[PDB]
RNA sequence: GCCUGGCGGCCGUAGCGCGGUGGUCCCACCUGACCCCAUGCCGAACUCAGAAGUGAAACGCCGUAGCGCCGAUGGUAGUGUGGGGUCUCCCCAUGCGAGAGUAGGGAACUGCCAGGCA
RNA sequence: ACUUACCAACCCGAUGCAAACUGCGAAUACCGGAGAAUGUUAUCACGGGAGACACACGGCGGGUGCUAACGUCCGUC
RNA sequence: UCCUCCUAAAGAGUAACGGAGGAGCACGAAGGUUGGCUAAUCCUGGUCGGACAUCAGGAGGUUAGUGCAAUGGCAUAAGCCAGCUUGACUGCGAGCGUGACGGCGCGAGCAGGUGCGAAAGCAGGUCAUAGUGAUCCGGUGGUUCUGAAUGGAAGGGCCAUC
RNA sequence: UGGGGUAUCGCCAAGCGGUAAGGCACCGGAUUCUGAUUCCGGCAUUCCGAGGUUCGAAUCCUCGUACCCCAGCCA
RNA sequence: UAGUCCGGAUUGGAGUCUGCAACUCGACUCCAUGAAGUCGGAAUCGCUAGUAAUCGUGGAUCAGAAUGCCACGGUGAAUAC
RNA sequence: GCGCGGAUAGCUCAGUCGGUAGAGCAGGGGAUUGAAAAUCCCCGUGUCCUUGGUUCGAUUCCGAGUCCGCGCA
């Protein structure tokens, strides 16, 4: 699970999830699972998203993970009344937006970089989509 | 472990530019000088600026650094 | 005056004719002649630091100015602005008759004196050395020694490159193993 | 650099005198001239100017950067000056120490007549 | 330099056995008797007889 | 805290004080400051560091 | 007209870096220091008396875009008002409309006074 | 002093995130000045009489909550 | 109770047992002025000397510093060093800001007297924003202002102050 | 979960911001046929781990760890 | 009256002898070096007169190697209620 | 299901920035003894529960399991 080592506030605002994304093309690698919904990631998503891929495309390829978590999630415990204070860290999420590029992926033929992104798109919240790198 | 604050101190701005004013007319309370005296402009002991001679806001940018100087103009 | 004048005739024209200097004012010269003595044993005692003092007030001819700490560090157990060393910048004459009286007599009375490294060079010409006991200079009494207390020198000269620093200080025969 | 610690000797008094709006007598040292002028309340345009680069008071002079051709300055931008209906003006060492020649050059223009 | 804050800086004569009369100013305030000077030290000779050994 | 208030009165014959503070501790030494008393009209020395 | 010095406007299209050049005057380094004055030591700086020497450094000027800097048009984001939906987010009409990026521009421009040369 | 499938500072190139980051920066709002039309002075000051100081939902911007509540706490309509 | 940032929707203000931190002082120099100076860190060389005490040179640019939080400021320095000093003055104050009020804040200038500077000038505390407590009652010093027949005094007032 | 306390030589236990004190033990010598007792000498913890304030931290502050004590209620 | 002209350990250099052979691993000499040690804690030992104490000399083993062992003499106590 | 403490030599247990596996007892060899006990010295082929992964290297760090035990609306 992927988590901020060092951190600067431990309690984040909600804030708001609008508008569109900001890495949108396959940058590093060949081939990309980008996101069509908008929702927001987990660690534990993400972690399972990618060794669902791992494990698919076997130890060939190489991929990237283009999202982060570095937003923190509180919840209160149960039977415990509103307010006294904000709730604790529980995780971590990823916001989401549509046109992220939420994973990369370099190495392989293109038919098991679609196999992969199937097996993993399945362990995500989001309507996930396959792209491939275009040149410009 | 929270749950305090100051009071709010009512800085700012207080005559804008064209703004006619008196001698004595405090125009910009701020904290440091975010704003520095210009002409016909005094700055006081915490940093505020006020109008030295009569006349109207001058808001500029002056010198090497952009600094944003206010002056007034004698009307 | 005497390595000046020796300086003005032979060190200008023989550095003029090694290297192929157009001006005449391009030519290396000695800037000046720093001598510190960093005591650092004057955490606990003055008077270690007055002694240290008078010994360089006594091998140059001039008082040093008592320096104090820039930062505090734990190491060593000081403190900011705590007087920890002493030097004298000699300049002009008494450079000159320091620097005859360095090559001349003091540098031969060092023991076991193998001679001076030539890579103590800190790539702009500016040399640096230490000695390791006062004694080696003339003017201190070995009767009135309580500490055994070296010092550095360092020559600093107006040399862009530490070869042009090896050409001047060794057109004053400045031993150089 | 010299010269630039020099500007940022003059500064706070330069801008001062342009807070202030007083013409102000500029006098400049170097090591073999000293130069004077008076500058008007905007800072732009001058209005006086004499130093020892001038034949006019070269001529009559020794050696030109010296105590005595710095007084011969003063007493110059204090005639012409006057000449000029300037009466009161307010000294701009100009980042020097107001000792050696700039001294002289100050009191030789306060001897005659002008108001600082 | 300034006034008296500094030792008695008096040019004295030095002179070693190596006949090398030398006359210089150092506040040792007293005339100076040596061994070794720059002329005639055993700098190259002590140079050789390091590198001689084997 | 520590710093304790003292009056600084005037040498001239008037009654007429400042007070002001002074660390007691760290400097015990008296405190006298040439100050204005406006009974005299004058800069006169004032003394009594309490 | 060209060059240099001073004081300004302007505040990176103006600054950096690389390369070339200048000293008759100017400027800078310089020469000396017992004096005016100065160094928590030192004429290094400050200051004074000078002018032998060099433009090396510095500074100015001329090139050069490697960078900094400026920067459209178009589109995108956002958004005021009115309306709509599948309504934690968007869409429509309409008004405003970026930031980043692109094409490109770009190694400043100028006022007063003073001196040198023609 | 000799080797090394391990980790990795700084620097450079590329990619994201931020209420308590900003070398940029709107719309709106606010303050000030001028002008036309319209409005039963709608404005300000002073004086007589109050009442009220438990608010509710709905849009928009948010905090909290689980972007739960016909939840709670603000801003604005 | 008070200070700083965010929430806070680009003027001000704005809530919650919302998210984070601080104060209840220090200083007679750490205030005033005049003159001067410019950081952190890293690299190289160098006696003890070391990763890090002093010296010298270079890179670097304020990543430093600001008596103590945080924010905004600061090179003309508000940072650092030295000389002389008491303006850390007294009476006032055009005009403003800010509060329901009590109150709080900024203030050019006028008068008297002063410090620094050659002078222009600057100085009514500190880079700013915290460092605090109404009234009553009473204590101390000054001032015939009052002083229950009258002259005093007691007590009261007024000014300073605890 | 909150509040309080403790962590210092092998063990139990003192420490005042400028130095680590006691007992038992352990080590060496002596007494003794030998061991215990005894006697004479010693040593000894840079103070739970990390960060910070300070010229300086066992000492002061904050966080984490490990162990104790008190509370964790009315419905 | 000193760590000293005490003390001689340790160490460097230069050697002599014996012995096939002195590196592990001799003895002695010369020059240089010059520790610890200033009368010894608890405790413990020997000695009753030519004794203890102190001073030298010899021998056996042995090519060379004793501060040990076995002998020899010189000076020569104190004390035993 | 959730929160915890355990699995290391035959037995009973230690063991944190990841560094060639530790102790006591047991067992074996040796010294000692007339002999033995005792005492002293020496000696560990331990998949550090299984299994993957990270690392040059895992008892130790991460991911997932098996068994034992303690507590819970
Ligand atoms: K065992
Ligand atoms: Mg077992
Ligand atoms: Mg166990």
């Amino acid at each position: 699970m992927l988590q901020p080592k060092r951190t600067k506030f431990r309690k984040m605002h909600k804030g708001r999830n609008r508008g569109l994304a900001q890495g949108t093309d396959v940058s590093f690698g060949s081939f990309g699972l980008k996101a069509v919904g908008r929702g927001r990631l987990t660690a534990r998503q993400i972690e399972a998203a990618r060794r669902a891929m791992t494990r698919a495309v076997k130890r060939q390829g190489k991929i990237w993970i283009r999202v982060f978590p570095d937003k923190p999630i509180t919840e209160k415990p149960l039977a415990v009344r509103m307010g006294k204070g904000k709730g604790n860290v529980e995780y971590w999420v990823a916001l989401i937006q549509p046109g992220k590029v939420l994973y990369e992926m370099d190495g392989v033929p293109e038919e098991l970089a679609r196999e992969a992104f199937k097996l993993a798109a399945a362990k995500l919240p989001i309507k996930t989509t396959f792209v491939t790198k275009t040149v410009m | 472990r929270n749950g305090r604050d100051s009071e709010a101190k009512r800085l700012g701005v207080k005559r804008f530019g064209g703004e006619s004013v008196l001698a004595g007319s405090i125009i910009v309370r701020q904290r440091g000088t975010k704003f520095h005296a210009g002409a016909n402009v005094g700055c006081g002991r915490d940093h505020t600026l006020f109008a030295k001679a009569d006349g109207k806001v001058k808001f500029e940018v002056k010198g090497p650094k952009n600094r944003k100087f206010i002056s007034i103009e004698a009307e | 005056a005497k390595l000046h004048d020796y300086y003005k005739d032979e060190v200008v024209k023989k550095l003029m004719t090694e290297f192929n200097y157009n001006s005449v004012m391009q030519v290396p010269r000695v800037e000046k002649i720093t001598l510190n003595m960093g005591v650092g044993e004057a955490i606990a005692d003055k008077k270690l630091l007055d002694n240290a003092a008078a010994d360089l007030a006594a091998i140059s001819g001039q008082k040093p100015l008592i320096t104090k700490a820039r930062k505090s560090v734990a190491g060593f157990k000081i403190r900011q602005g705590y007087p920890i060393g002493c030097k004298v910048t000699l300049r002009g004459e008494r450079m000159w008759e320091f620097f005859e009286r360095l090559i001349t007599i003091a540098v031969p009375r060092i023991r076991d004196f193998r001679g001076l490294s030539a890579k103590s060079f800190d790539g702009r010409g500016n040399y640096s050395m230490g000695v390791r006991e006062q004694i080696i200079f003339p003017e201190i009494d070995y009767d009135k020694v309580d500490r055994v207390r070296g010092l550095d020198i360092t020559i600093t000269t107006t040399a862009k490159s530490d070869e042009e620093g090896r050409a001047l200080l060794a057109a004053f025969d400045f031993p150089f193993r | 650099d010299k010269k630039s610690a020099r500007i940022r000797r003059a500064t706070r008094a330069r801008r001062k005198l342009q807070e202030l709006g007083a013409t102000r007598l500029v006098v400049h040292r170097t090591p073999r001239h000293i130069y004077a002028q008076v500058i008007a309340p905007n800072g732009s345009e001058v209005l006086v100017a004499a130093s020892t680069v001038e034949k006019a008071i070269a001529e009559q002079l020794k050696y030109t950067g010296n105590k005595d051709a710095a007084a011969a300055v003063g007493k110059a931008v204090a005639e012409r000056a006057l000449e000029k209906g300037i009466k009161d003006v307010s000294f701009d060492r100009s980042g020097f120490q107001y000792h050696g020649r700039v001294q002289a050059l100050a009191d030789a223009a306060r001897e005659a007549g002008l108001q600082f | 330099m300034k006034k008296d804050i500094h030792p008695k800086y008096e040019e004295i004569t030095a002179s070693c056995s190596c006949g090398n009369v030398m006359k210089i100013r150092s506040t040792v305030g007293h005339d100076l008797n040596l061994d070794v000077c720059s002329k005639c030290h055993p700098f190259f000779t002590g140079k050789q007889r390091d590198v001689a050994t084997g | 805290g520590i710093r304790e208030k003292i009056k600084l009165v005037s040498s001239a014959g008037t009654g007429h004080f400042y007070t002001t503070t002074k660390n007691k501790r760290t400097k015990p030494e008296k405190l006298e400051l040439k100050k204005f008393d406006p009974v005299v009209r004058q800069h006169v020395i004032y003394k009594e560091a309490k």
